[PDB]
């Protein structure tokens, strides 16, 4: 099953999510050695690396200070187990992390300079590269909160006054925030999803689904979910209540707010995201087709880079070599590689004349 | 007011001269085939012809930069060795 | 360094480097507060930034009520230190520092060493108080 | 008003990732003993097992960081060599 490597991925996930499994640092080294030993006898490393990078993105784009030291051990074990390939991709991603933190501190410094709008009272912007980080979505363009509007405007003006050529793109499917609510002043938490709805409530309460779907222009796909993160299926810490109590989502349902003094502190967060690992059909199949395209990339690149300094095949000579080079990566997939090697003909770059399969063009 | 935002932590992505209106190698568009494809079909025969993403955040049609890697290497819009950090838009 | 050697005075040179850090952070925060300065509560502020182990613990960071315009000044300073100098936790205390209380026949400015600010502020809010 | 504050001179102390809820070397708490100690007694026999304070404002149980001074030296959370600017909370 390929669901077993997806499950090693989810193991890594929940393991690093706990961030306390095995208080003894010695038991940590042993369990990591046993984990990499178990991974040694595993095939289909492409999906493993994909899900490990997704877990890296999930653990680095959230609350920091998880371990702060085990990342070096992880990358060293990856170097010593996988090699210098996807681990070099991980090193590039860590260089990206460095870039982001440096740019963040620099922008805080440049905000202590103008401070004209109070929109950026407390800010924490991260600058990453469209590459290393996986395609998040279609950069949602839903109405954004105003103090955040002023903060984003200041940040964009700064980034265009200095780093010209690096165009910025706005999105919502990443990050968090601290909503200072107000008998005490308990600060809430919103993961860039409930900011717009709560801001529309601040502007005018007594809204419904029509109000948040008409004067907001937000992708319906990722909208119903944050809607229920704020109501449907909440424990006795509800920050957004409604009169029509029901499981399914209606249209004409008024939203209200409750006190819920059960929060014994001033920093109460609603961590409805990152729930029990479900791995639904849509996202799973999407990522599976993505990794099939990634295996296509692998085979094609391998061929164009190696067969430029090797001999030619007649029927099935070089395919054995291209499968042996990818034996430790994933399955050979004979039908897929046979269908893909015969597409290069109408694009040169190792065209492989099918009828005149006696001498291949050793040119560029 | 009843709810006031104190902190924010957006993450801002950035793009180099990917030119979403014109691949810098062949000059057609970020998508919409290339000079070595023209017609959508033109005997597609599986394979591909989407977009290639470098580490220097530059973008071209996969084939254009693959054919450019036979002429040079350092990505044309800078002096950094071109990498393949992505495939597709 | 020439009598007892590194160790103690080496940590003392580290403490003078910490003093440099404090005097640079104070000037930097005044620069940040120049926007709408000499107004509301942030009229004249002199905040110092020190490190835990470096300075002796005279207490456990007391948490009594803080004063009038001083509330707005401390709020502005904390917002700035959390927006620009994000990375550390600014714990509040009272057993250190001073202040200049402008009283008002002339306007004689008093002085309070972070101890009489709360009591005098409660008197300003309403006089005729007791223990 | 009768009394108005003009100047102020607070001194603001700061702390690094001391993590008051989980010493980052035993994953327990800034206090409450270390991994090996745990039991308040466990033959205490004088000695100690409180908290160690570095120059980089990081905090761990004295034991954990003393046993980590054999694995490495420079405090992992930063890159500066770990010093012992304090003993106890
Ligand atoms: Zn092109
Ligand atoms: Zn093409
Ligand atoms: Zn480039
Ligand atoms: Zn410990
Ligand atoms: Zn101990
Ligand atoms: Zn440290």
């Amino acid at each position: 099953n390929s669901r077993s490597p997806e499950y090693l991925s989810l193991f890594i996930d929940d393991k690093l999510k706990k961030g306390v499994k095995g208080l003894t640092e010695q038991e940590v080294e042993t369990i990591l050695d046993k984990a990499m030993v178990l991974f040694r006898f595993m095939q289909e490393k492409d999906v493993f690396e994909r899900y490990y990078k997704q877990h890296l993105a999930r653990r680095l784009l959230t609350n920091k200070s998880v371990s702060d030291d085990s990342e070096k051990n992880m990358i060293s074990k990856l170097k010593t187990e996988c090699g210098c390939q996807f681990t070099s991709k991980l090193e590039g991603m860590f260089r990206d992390m460095s870039i982001s933190n440096t740019t963040m501190d620099e922008f805080r410094q440049h905000l202590q300079a103008t401070g004209v709008s109070l929109g950026g009272v407390d800010l924490t912007v991260r600058v990453l590269t469209t590459g290393y980080w996986p395609t998040q979505s279609a950069t949602p363009k839903c109405n954004i909160p105003p103090a955040p509007r002023h903060a984003f405007e200041i940040f964009r003006r700064f980034y265009l006054a200095k780093h010209s050529g690096r165009q910025l793109t706005l999105q919502h499917h990443m990050g968090s925030a601290d909503l200072n609510a107000t008998t005490r002043k308990h600060i809430l938490q919103v993961s860039t999803f409930q900011m717009t709805i709560l801001m529309l409530f601040n502007n005018r309460e007594k809204y419904t689904f029509e109000e948040i779907q008409q004067e907001t222009d937000i992708p319906e796909r990722e909208l119903v979910r944050a809607l229920q993160s704020l109501a449907c299926g909440k424990p006795t810490q509800r920050v957004l209540t409604k009169e029509p109590k029901s499981k399914e989502i209606e249209n004409g349902h008024i939203f209200t707010v409750n006190d819920q003094f059960t929060s014994k502190l001033h920093r109460v967060k609603i961590q409805t995201v990152a729930a029990k690992q479900g791995e639904s059909d849509p996202e799973r199949k999407e990522t599976r087709q993505k990794v099939d395209d990634d295996r296509k990339h692998e085979i094609e690149a391998a061929i164009v880079r190696i067969m430029k300094s090797r001999k030619k095949m007649q029927h099935n000579v070089l395919v054995a070599e291209v499968t042996q080079q990818l034996k430790a990566r994933f399955l050979p997939s004979p039908v897929v590689i046979k269908k893909r090697i015969e597409g290069l003909i109408e694009r040169e770059y190792l065209a492989r004349t099918p009828e005149d399969r006696k001498v291949y063009t050793y040119v560029a | 007011k009843r709810f006031e935002v104190k902190k924010w932590n957006a993450v801002a992505l950035w793009a180099w001269d990917i030119v979403v209106d014109n691949c810098a190698i062949c000059r057609n568009h970020i998508m919409d085939l290339c000079i070595e494809c023209q017609a959508n079909q033109a005997s597609a025969t599986s394979e591909e012809c989407t977009v290639a993403w470098g580490v220097c955040n530059h973008a071209f049609h996969f084939h254009c930069i693959s054919r450019w890697l036979k002429t040079r290497q350092v990505c044309p819009l800078d002096n950094r060795e071109w990498e393949f950090q992505k495939y597709g838009h």
